[PDB]
């Protein structure tokens, strides 16, 4: 059950800052619940998969690219030069939201909303959402710097015996050969007392 | 060499005499090429021969370990990650008494 | 300037949760404003040094250990084995906050609070600013990920190294060791056959 909060700016009312969530289950394409709320009222609506596919029908492209643009829009997906228009009649409560292309627009989607007789409990039920996910990811970033300091110890301390042995490395390296010799000078000099035995 | 005639198994696979279940340690893994750069023998596999164990933090396996080390003929030692560590530390092999 | 949101249960109430939120400038010694919100109705109230002495005056306890309950029960500090009860008389607006422990009560503080002509604004800024922790949050969150990752790959490569490196001094000694010993033998061999001369 996928969320996601957005700030809007109606066209009606530019001096307030809506608050629209939209909701869907598992993919915008089957369908999505959208709530639009200012603190004191709000309208609640639903899109099923039957009327986004009428409306990509109508507006004749794929369904691909239509889903794509209601995210960039609602979602607040805007690439660096995106500009949406969000239109809002409360006398008819009639929520549509377009895209503006210089001197032209296109009426990206439209829908009817209906008013919640309690306002005040989908605003507890936002706050309280927003306030949970703050939390896990106020936990889970915690997590994740513990994590992160425990693997930077660790990685310092495996540099520091590496930096050991590799200098071991070459202390052995020449210990062996001094060893060998000692060795082999007194097998020699064991050979240099047999054979000057036998000229004897 | 200090390590030559010391072989060490270390508890970095859940199931002993299993390779297809190779722990991701951290500390383990970094002990066991540290010792094994040292001299000492490490063995993948359980053993006869093996004679010094060595076991993290984990402590749910000790017990498996100490019931194993009653059918073997040789009884082998499970010693903390610090004898090591101190080893290297001084240059020389401390006394596992001080870390079974 | 920071501030913290937390859920307060009204005894007369239990079933809607209310928003409590408390806003300082450094620290809660300095002083502190606090807003309680329910989704349609707002109330607002302020305390600074002179009401916070005055509340710790009266009680036989130290300013910094009355700061530190305070913190502990406002800012949702309480610990498994801490219980807070609040009660908020909507009439004279009185708040006051008591601590159950051992099946007694014990008073904490006494606020005088003022309601607000509108609500909206409230609410609206509280969805900012839990939009924004939001918004930072996952940024933080992304970071520590790019960051544990690059430390994940960091330890592997000097893991594989730290392998390379034990590989090849073992290979070199091995080697060293081969080649002296069957010296070794040779100068032994040339050591028996000159023996085998003496009994002759």
């Amino acid at each position: 059950m996928e969320r996601k909060i957005s700030r809007i700016h109606l066209v009606s009312e530019p001096s307030i800052t809506h608050f629209l969530q939209v909701s869907w289950e598992k993919t915008l394409e089957s369908g999505f619940v959208i709530t639009l709320t200012d603190g004191h009222s709000a309208w609640t609506g639903t899109v099923s998969e039957s009327e986004i596919s009428q409306e990509a029908d109508d507006m004749a492209m794929e369904k691909g690219k239509y889903v794509g643009e209601l995210r960039k829009a609602l979602l607040s997906g805007a690439g660096p030069a995106d500009v949406y228009t969000f239109n809002f009649s409360k006398e008819s409560c009639y929520f549509f939201f377009e895209k503006n292309l210089k001197d032209v627009s296109f009426r990206l989607g439209s829908f009817n909303l209906e008013k919640v007789e309690n306002p005040a409990e989908v605003i507890r039920e936002l706050i309280c959402y927003c306030l949970d996910t703050i939390a896990e990811n106020q936990a889970k970033n915690e997590h994740l710097q513990k994590e992160n300091e425990r693997l930077l110890r660790d990685w310092n301390d495996v540099q520091g015996r590496f930096e050991k042995c590799v200098s071991a490395k070459e202390a052995l390296e020449t210990d062996l050969y001094k060893r060998f010799i000692l060795v082999l000078n007194e097998k020699k000099t064991k050979i240099r007392s047999l054979h000057n035995k036998l000229l004897n | 060499s200090m390590f030559r005639r010391h072989t060490v198994y270390l508890d970095s696979y859940a199931v002993i005499n299993d390779l297809s279940t190779k722990n991701e340690g951290t500390r383990l893994a970094i002990k066991a090429l540290e010792l094994r750069f040292h001299g000492a023998k490490v063995v993948s596999c359980l053993a006869e021969g093996v004679s010094h164990v060595i076991i993290g933090e984990d402590h749910s396996r000790v017990a498996d370990f100490k019931a194993f080390r009653r059918t073997f003929k040789r009884k082998f030692k499970i010693l903390k990650e610090s004898w090591v560590t101190d080893s290297i530390d001084k240059c020389e092999l401390q006394e596992e008494n001080q870390y079974l």
